[PDB]
Formats: structure tokens, sequence, C-alpha cells
């Protein structure tokens, strides 16, 4: 998800 | 110059904040969370109103219908889900995408959804019955982010493959691809409000203004951190008129539109900040950070 990476 | 004072935290999710957003009616802000959840909240007040569950991993976007009364969100389990929000029911699980569903949107009218994916394709759905109307191949790496235009004619997308595309919501045509001299990640872009301007965050710390008729660049915004995470960008409107954005020294950054200038950061976070959000009415902010931090933040100014 967005809130990783 | 603004001056956000920080008035309430809101404490609830269990996980990193992946997004939140303020009800067009301005009464609300929904926010999602890497925990699966999504969680009410007083605009004005930030009093916790309830939490909406059911998809089976992370969500990474939610975005409200126009009159308030729907959500969409985008998860990892590769679906995206429409709810009301009253009664808190999943009308709809829109299945179709082949991998996370990052971003998500209605148009204006609230007939359609449009989406975004690992799958690095834009699908719009029709809101009624749930089913994908078309499936557009639109990127070559994930897709960041996707919005409509002002009457709901054009849809923009974003994609780490470095470029910004304008499709042709009824055709599907891609119309226009937009990119400047270097080709970093662009990890967010929105229609202005007036619908004349895309605004897009790329992952070289630089927020841009193009004039989507002219397919030219007119504004830059420098000063924040955004090398890694797709942080959503605002136009605040109701007071001054700004841009406003997360970033990854833990602030929440506002520029001068017209002049580019910085003129706030607002301090208290203590993990990168990933969403932000404007009120529609009010001069009111929200932030959301991640995993060492979840919690929400709602600030307030004068002007």
């Amino acid at each position: 998800a967005r809130t990783k990476q | 110059k603004p001056n956000y004072a920080l008035k309430f935290t809101l404490a609830g999710h269990t996980k990193a904040v992946s997004s939140v957003k303020f009800s067009p009616n301005g009464e609300w802000l929904a926010s999602s969370s890497a925990d699966k959840l999504i969680k009410i909240w007083g605009a004005y007040d930030g009093k916790f109103e309830k939490t909406i569950s059911g998809h089976k991993l992370g969500i990474s976007d939610v975005a409200w219908s126009s009159d308030s009364n729907l959500l969409v969100s985008a998860s990892d389990d590769k679906t995206l889900k429409i709810w009301d929000v009253s009664s808190g029911k999943c009308l709809k699980t829109l299945k179709g995408h082949s991998n996370y569903v990052f971003c998500c949107n209605f148009n204006p009218q609230s007939n359609l959804i449009v989406s975004g994916s690992f799958d690095e394709s834009v699908r719009i759905w029709d809101v009624k019955t749930g089913k994908c109307l078309k499936t557009l191949p639109a990127h070559s790496d994930p897709v960041s982010a996707v919005h409509f235009n002002r009457d709901g004619s054009l849809i923009v997308s974003s994609s780490y493959d470095g470029l910004c595309r304008i499709w042709d919501t009824a055709s599907g045509q891609c119309l226009k691809t937009l990119i400047d001299d270097d080709n970093p990640p662009v990890s967010f872009v929105k229609f202005s409000p007036n619908g004349k301007y895309i605004l897009a965050a790329t992952l070289d710390n630089t927020l841009k203004l193009w004039d989507y008729s002219k397919g030219k660049c007119l504004k830059t915004y420098t000063g924040h951190k955004n090398e890694k995470y797709c942080i959503f960008a605002n136009f605040s409107v109701t007071g001054g008129k700004w841009i406003v954005s997360g970033s990854e020294d833990n602030l929440v950054y506002i520029w001068n539109l017209q002049t580019k200038e910085i003129v706030q950061k607002l301090q208290g976070h203590t993990d990168v900040v990933i969403s932000t959000a404007c009120h529609p009415t009010e001069n009111i902010i929200a932030s959301a950070a991640l995993e060492n931090d979840k919690t929400i933040k709602l600030w307030k100014s004068d002007c």
C-alpha cells in the first residue's frame, strides 16, 4: 500500500 | 501568509494512515489506513464518528461522492469498495484489477469511478452496477493517481513510468502525454478547481502546475522532501490561494500558488506526512502520517 516503498 | 495552528490530533488507526479527505458538504473527514479500515471524523471538532471495515488488506486511498453520501476505497486486496457512509454498508466490490489498487475518485457527477493500479491500468467503473466499463492500458509502471476534470469528460493519470496522461472518459483515447526535462516517477496528479491546470508531484522533491490546454509547465514548487512516497497535494482556496503538501521531513508545506514562495511549514507529526486535505469552506487542513506516528491532525488558520 501507499504507506510503503 | 496563513497562520495554521494545530487544533486537534486524531488517534484511532493502528497502522500508517494512507489518505484523508474532507466530504464536499464540509461535515466529515474520511481516513484510510494500512490497518484495512476507513474512519469517519467530525471535520470541525475532530470527533471520532465510526469505523467502516471490510477490505482484506491495506487501503491506499478513499474518496467521497460529490453528495457526501458515498465513499470509494482502493485496496491491496485488488478491489475497490463503494460504501454507503450512513449505513456503513459495502454497496459494491469492484473486481477487475489484477494487482493492488492504489488510487481512486468519483467523477463530479458521481455516476463513475476511476481507479489506478499496480497492474499499470486505469479502469472506469459504473457506480450503480459496480461493473467495469473501460480498461485503459494507461502506463508501463504502477499508476499513482487518477482524477476527473471539472465536467468529467477527461481523466488525468500519473505513473512511476514518468508520465502524466490525459484521457477522454467517453472514448478512452490518450489525448496528451506530459513530461518535463527529466523522467522521475510521477507520484500524484490532480486537476485544479477551475479545471484549467494539473498539479503534478514528481519524486525529485518537486510539484508543478501545468496548463493542460497548452501542455506547458507554468509554476514549480520546491523546498520540501519527496523522493519515496506518493504524497497528495492540494489547492487551498478558502482564504489565500495556496498549494499544500505533506513532506518526508514530517512537515506540512504551504506555498503561495502565484509566487511559489513557501508561506508556512506545519510541525507536529513524528513521521512522513503522506496526505493532506483542505476543508471546502473553512481554512482547515487535515494531515496524516506514516507508521511511526499513526495520527491525523487538524490545523486552522484565520486566512
